[PDB]
């Protein structure tokens, strides 16, 4: 709340995340650019689960 | 560490079961 336009970041880091989970059905994480992406995904999620721990926030 | 109990949560819990006892006492 007190810092607006902090969320777009982390939706811009988290839904590649969801076409990484989709081609997670196979073996597809072979160059180390695709698992930075997927880290960062990972990372973006844990903030926001932290983040969502708070009433304004959530 | 997980809040267990939200604030919302628990005022909500409260509101609906006195709205739920007022409905009984009717």
């Amino acid at each position: 709340r007190t810092l607006p336009d902090l969320l777009p970041l982390f939706k811009t880091f988290i839904l590649p995340l969801e076409r990484i989970v989709e081609g997670l059905n196979k073996s597809s994480i072979c160059d180390s650019k695709a698992m930075d992406s997927l880290q960062m995904g990972l990372n973006a999620l844990l903030i926001l689960r932290n983040l969502a721990q708070d009433t304004d926030s959530v | 560490s997980k809040v267990i109990v939200p604030q919302t949560v628990r005022l909500a819990e409260e509101l609906e079961r006195q709205q739920l006892l007022e409905k009984r006492k009717k």
